[PDB]
RNA sequence: UCGUGCCCCGUGUGGCGAAAGGGAAGCCGGUUAAUAUUCCGGCACCUGGAUGUGGGUUUUGCGCGGCAACGCAACUGAACGCGGAGACGACGGCGGGGGCCCCGGGCAGAGUUCUCUUUUCUUCUUAACGGUCUAUCACCCUGGAAACAGUUUGUCUGGAGAU
RNA sequence: GCGUGCGGUUAACAACCAACUUAGAACUGGUACGGACAGGGGGAAUCUGACUGUCUAAUUAAAACAUAGCAUUGCG
């Protein structure tokens, strides 16, 4: 059952703060409350602990991340052209 | 195809004994009643022989070439196999299933496989089996 | 806080090969917006081992090999001298001198570009998160990849208290009180 | 304070050179006989059921060691 | 195409799925292939190489997590490893 | 029956040094008695779970007590438990092993250019 | 012993700073006009030192048992190292234990009693220190789970092996 | 008193033990029934500061200050 309509986990602060601040600060909120699946074992344990911080609840691993996500996007395209600059130097 | 035969050299991994080396005197298998499931008899060193260097002398060099031996009923999950092997002649059915019911029995398989190891220790042969695993 | 954020001194296993160190813990260091790495490395003297502390770049995990060295691998977390990265390489904790253990690009979700080489006069010309360009010398060394905690300013603070939290293991002024609010003998613009 | 459950060991620490003292407690509420022996360190309490036997356990304590009776006030 | 062949084998041959089994099926001898996934802790992955090596069985390294293996094995969990028994109708021992 | 309590020492403050129980006493008085904090269970060195086997007491308490209530008859007993052991033992021997398997593959290169060489 | 030397090691520098932080160890009964975990009686503990007896180990020199988790009164261990404890936020509900509160019976004593009230009230206790048998988590062995299962008030766990 | 090989899910039955809530009904006193105690008056609007918070101890508690948000400047 769905108990509101637009606020979801912001629905705390009630009328405070400005919807628009509000709604930008909801999708952190939820990126940082959400679990992940682990990219070492498979389960989906893995949860933040502190600010760049996240920690796999089955398989103890810590692993350094995104501020409120498991992997920022530009590190994921760094990964890329990292792999690319490797390639071309070893070839 | 089959590797946990007789003259197989496993490590043990649990119990008091782990990270011992020891030989496979008898596979079992399928198991007894006493032990349902697949496990082996095996032999081994619970007390390597020392390093000997140059400027020892002889006592003392006989000193440090003293084995002490231990046998087990060991399960399979608890060996971790290895692909050296160790074939003696003087540990054919050196232990049986109640060599282990019998106080005495075990002494005396003890002292046999104590003799068998250190003829093997002296003659120069087998040293990865006589040097203890470091971790 | 510990120990301060800072790369092994330069010594003749970076200078010349490699050397290896393993990552413990990755933590949280307060007053700092990126995580630190504990990273266990080997004395090449001695037999006790030297337990360091980096900025951990994105990625890095606990358990993991890295290495620092002129003959490290180009992956992310190793520690290499700018001569050894290629063009468009990005990198952490970029040392201004090489022996300095790391001056630029040190706070979260930021880097240092490889903008160039001049390998006659041995220099490199990097890109800064300001957007400047710098030459330093290309012996100063870097950790490959991105610091970890990218996108912190994002989330609004929303609260004083928020923000209190934030200033207080900071030591930054806070709260602030405008120099208008103030009378003539207390700011310029007093009044 | 230690029971004593065997009377080979209640044997021994009787013959020991630090029993300074013992005495009887007879509690016959409950029909039994306690033999409590005083030596450096602790107290050592034997339990018995009350009779003739736990009396002539007395006999098998050796004479020089000063045994007496627990009276029904400890008068101070 | 190993997935096709890997359903093949759940649908016509006998397999065991997961390590204690497939390291069983090692000692027993009786094993025909090993398929380990990208994602085994390395550990894990060179004792299994071990007993493989040992045992004189051909390994494959499943370029999938264990939820992939998992998934194309046709079950609802995830499988770090496994073991082909009996190949059945299909020719994944043919490589 | 009184059944109010007093400290009995000069700490006043509820604080972590000054913790109290209630007892009854043969005299049948309700009392407080000052304890020590708990006692906290050794944990493993590699993976930081509780050791199996050993008290959890304070630190100087562990002076008092025989050699074998503190440690578990196996290498690395009393500090690292069953587990992480097996996968000491097991990592070790593989990874010697692949350091003899690297050897052979060297020798066996260094012998081919050494052959193209000559 | 060329007798008046040689070798090894690297870590730096000391002190003050908390009767609420950390910390070796004591409980009960009694006792004074006034002190008491301090006195008395009983029963204990900690730290350090010396050196015996018994028991243990050893002629297979430095214990044996259990598949294992691990057990047992012992059961060698310098340099140099690794690790654990000391040692840790706030808040929420849930479960275990002590003490308090509450209820019923019984013995003994006290009060009420024109009438009623098998009544109302009071004592009925068990310390430190030890022994023994047990107590959530977790870990081990067998085995291999879809017709998915186990399971908390709160949906987490399981082929990385659940029930 | 334990081991198997079975067989059956109407135990949907018996025996014993236990506590506090909730709902419904009749009868009955009444000037009162949250009987003392305890315990929001409410509504229509305007101006004003976003809010929680803070200050003139001993005449001013506020449209003052702070705040999150926003914008500018300097520094490799
Ligand atoms: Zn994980
Ligand atoms: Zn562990």
């Amino acid at each position: 059952s769905k108990r509101t309509k637009k606020v979801g986990i912001s629905g705390k602060y009630g009328t405070r703060y400005g919807a628009s601040l509000r709604k930008l600060v909801k999708k952190q909120e939820v990126t940082q409350h959400a679990r992940y699946t682990c990219t070492f074992c498979g389960k989906n344990s893995v949860r933040r602990t502190a600010v760049g911080i996240w920690s796999c609840k089955s398989c103890k691993k810590t692993m350094a991340g995104g501020a409120y996500t498991v992997s920022t996007p530009a590190a994921a395209a760094m990964r890329s052209t990292l792999r690319r600059l490797r390639e071309i130097t070893e070839a | 195809m089959k590797f946990l035969k007789t003259s197989r050299v496993c490590l043990v991994t649990r119990g008091r004994y782990a990270g011992k080396k020891v030989v496979i005197i008898q596979p079992v298998d399928q198991g007894t009643k006493s032990h349902p499931y697949g496990h082996a008899l095996v032999a081994g060193i619970e007390r390597y022989p020392s390093k000997i260097t140059r400027r020892m002398s002889k006592a003392r060099i006989e000193k440090r070439s003293k084995i002490k031996p231990f046998i087990k009923v060991i399960n399979y999950n608890h060996l971790m196999p290895t692909r050296y092997t160790l074939e003696l002649e003087g540990l054919k059915a050196v232990i049986n299933a109640d060599t282990f019911k019998e106080p005495s029995q075990r002494e005396e398989a003890k002292k046999t496989v104590k003799k068998v190891l250190e003829d093997r220790y002296n003659s120069g042969k087998n040293r990865w089996f006589f040097t203890p695993l470091r971790f | 806080r510990k120990a301060p954020a800072k790369f092994r001194p330069l010594d003749y296993a970076e200078r010349h090969g490699y050397i290896r160190g393993i990552v413990k813990e990755i933590i949280h260091d307060p007053g700092r917006g990126a995580p630190l790495a504990r990273v266990v490395f080997r004395s090449p003297y001695k037999y006790k081992q030297i337990t360091e502390t980096f900025i951990a770049n994105e990625g890095m995990y606990t358990g993991q090999f890295i290495y620092a060295g002129k003959n490290a691998a180009l992956t992310v977390g190793n520690i290499l001298p700018l001569s050894s990265v290629p063009e468009g390489t990005v990198v952490s904790n970029v040392e201004e001198k090489p022996g300095d253990r790391g001056a630029l690009g040190r706070t979260s979700g930021n880097y240092v570009t490889v903008v160039g080489h001049n390998p006659d006069e041995g220099k490199t010309r990097i890109k800064l998160p300001s957007g400047a360009k710098k030459v330093v010398p290309s012996s100063s060394r870097g950790m490959i990849g991105i610091v970890a905690g990218g996108g912190r300013t994002d989330k609004p603070l929303l609260k004083a208290s928020r923000a209190k939290h934030k200033f207080a293991v900071k030591r930054n002024r806070w709260p602030k009180t405008r120099g208008v609010a103030m009378n003539p003998v207390d700011h310029p613009h007093g009044g | 304070p230690q029971e004593v459950s065997d009377i080979k060991k209640f044997i021994e620490i009787c013959r020991r050179k630090d029993a300074s003292s013992a005495r009887i407690k007879k509690n016959p509420k409950t029909q039994q006989i306690k033999f409590k022996v005083r030596c450096q360190r602790f107290l050592y309490t034997l339990v018995l059921k009350d009779s003739d036997k736990a009396e002539k356990l007395k006999q098998s304590l050796p004479p020089n060691l000063q045994i007496k009776d627990v009276p029904k006030r400890n008068k101070r | 195409s190993i997935g096709a062949k890997l359903a093949l084998v759940i649908k016509s041959g006998k397999v065991v799925l997961g390590y204690r089994s497939t390291l069983k099926a090692l000692r027993s001898g009786k094993a025909k292939l090993i398929l380990i996934a990208a994602n085994t802790p390395p550990l894990r992955k060179s004792e299994l190489e071990y007993y493989s090596m040992m045992s004189k069985t051909p390994v494959h390294h499943y370029s999938g997590t264990n939820i992939e293996l998992g998934t194309a094995c046709g079950k609802l969990f995830r499988c770090s490893t496994m073991a082909i028994l009996d190949a059945g109708d299909s020719d994944i021992l043919a490589d | 029956a009184p059944t109010r309590v007093t400290y009995r020492r000069r700490n006043p403050y509820n604080t972590t040094s000054n913790r109290t129980r209630v007892i009854k006493t043969p005299g049948g008085q309700l009392r407080v008695l000052h304890i020590k904090k708990r006692g906290t269970a050794p944990k493993c060195g590699d993976c930081g779970i509780k050791l199996p086997g050993i008290p959890a007491l304070r630190p100087r308490e562990y002076a008092t007590i025989s050699k074998p209530k503190k440690t578990v008859q196996r290498a690395y007993g009393g500090s690292r438990c069953g587990n992480c052991v097996r996968d000491r033992i097991i990592r070790a021997f593989l990874i010697e092993e692949q350091k003899i398997v690297k050897k052979v593959l060297k020798e066996q290169s260094q012998a081919e250019k050494k052959a193209s060489k000559k």
